[PDB]
């Protein structure tokens, strides 16, 4: 009656022998599922990460447009009362000509000053004195100038206070 | 600007407290807990927490304070350490200073909690 | 009585030729007056571009800091659900070589099958079926991780209309 | 985003017109016509302007118009193009609407103009 036991023991073992091999490929299955579970929430965290930088690269270019802007508002001031002060550079310089000029001939009229004729050549000299020309006052716009630059501190303390919004909504580790 | 405030000691945020007679409650992602013994008290809250573009990032440890310096309350992150926020905080010091008021105490939020929790 | 009026001319000239002097020398100083003028308005000019690029430095460095600041919170995210799925996959490999080394006990045990002494062997192997455990599910926070993509969007927004608060202020040209 | 708006055509930019009753006016940086002759007349308000971060940023030129299309007003920055700002338009646009308005005419402002100088 004990190689009968043996045979019922060998029966109930290979039948859990074969029960074991169906929990055990059900676990390696289970096994690639973690895997790709959590190989998933990268490639899901990766994405959101390249959509930050993307968000981010357009705010540095507004940014890069803003201050280019700005300093083409500046840079255009200086060129207005620079080009106005070269109109003047260059009424100065034709008036200093003029009289140049003059005094030159007057200082060659005087070289032949005691041939008799001097007179009658030289009293239409005594009469001409071009000097004159008014210059109105040209004005750089330093409150325009300071302006920009103050305003323009008040865009990034806005921005760190932007900023400050968004991180606040989430919690941080 | 990436700040931390300590309106607590070093003694103080190791320091060992019991309640007297305990109530506690989880709020989310904060503990809260506090001593309903204690009554007819001027207590203060103090915090030790980062703080990051001049807003409230991380809390540490929170506690109440007797003008006595005895602890009689306490907000703290869960020890699994999930996340929370400058909301969870400043509703989790309403529920404190509610359930201290009960019992008729006067509840101050320190100038730190103030500054960087709201915005007056 | 003419080689008196050319003494008389030659007099009133080389006084007339003094005065021009005066006013050439004159016109000199006022020509440099504008040059140094004019090179004031560069150096005002210039600085004032130079204070605006370090704003703007500033702010692209408080972008940066946002930028690591969202991507940390992001990347937290991923390791909190990927390392709890980490546990998961030990717990699972773990019964997986339970199951693994019970069996193979059971496989030879059965090679020394017909020996007598099979039974009293293998009788306590038919007893253990540990197989068990419960595994919570693991979440991804969806919700988290695309708010912080919308407010970081919104904060591109506000900043666009910040810029355009600023430039409003100032003509252009 | 650089934009350039225009509400006139290549034709009513440069077409001629004479008031039967001139009136001028130079506010600031801008020149305002009007023919105080028009009276009881639907006029709508034209501008070709360009657009920088979606406000206004440089105007060109601004022109009244009866519903038969005739000129009757008129905004110009000034010859020496000094510069201007959208206030100074919408200043502009304020007192050519009120100076039209006396003769009891009905001004209205082209949509662009609603959305790029104003906020509403």
């Amino acid at each position: 009656s004990l190689s009968q036991a043996s045979a019922d023991l060998e029966a109930t073992l290979r039948h859990k022998l074969t029960v074991m091999y169906s929990q055990i490929n059900g676990a390696s299955r289970a096994l690639d599922d973690v895997r790709n579970r959590q190989q998933d929430v990268r490639m899901t965290a990766n994405r959101k990460v390249e959509q930050l930088q993307q968000e981010y690269t357009e705010m540095k270019a507004l940014l890069d447009a803003s201050e280019t802007t700005s300093t083409r508002k500046i840079k255009e001031e200086e060129k207005r009362v620079n080009s106005k002060f070269d109109t003047i550079y260059q009424i100065l310089l034709k008036k200093k000509s003029e009289i140049q000029t003059l005094k030159e001939e007057i200082e060659q009229s005087l070289t032949k000053r005691d041939e008799f004729e001097f007179l009658e050549k030289a009293s239409k000299l005594r009469g001409i004195s071009t000097k004159p020309v008014y210059i109105p006052e040209v004005e750089l716009n330093h409150k325009l100038i300071k302006g920009i630059h103050q305003s323009t501190i008040d865009l990034k303390n806005e921005l760190k206070q932007c900023i400050g919004r968004l991180q606040e909504l989430t919690p941080s580790s | 600007a990436s700040r931390y405030l300590t309106d607590m000691t070093l003694e103080e945020m190791s320091r060992e407290w019991s309640m007297l007679i305990p109530k506690q409650k989880v709020a989310g992602p904060l503990c809260i807990r506090m001593d309903q013994a204690i009554m007819d008290k001027n207590i203060i809250l103090k915090a030790n927490f980062s703080v990051i573009f001049d807003r409230l990032e991380t809390l540490i440890l929170l506690r109440a304070f007797t003008e006595e310096g005895a602890i009689v309350g306490e907000i703290s992150p869960l020890p699994s350490l999930p996340g929370h926020t400058a909301e969870d905080v400043k509703n989790a010091v309403g529920v404190l200073i509610g359930g201290l008021e009960w019992n008729d105490n006067t509840v101050r939020v320190s100038e730190t909690l103030q500054r960087f929790a709201w915005r007056s």
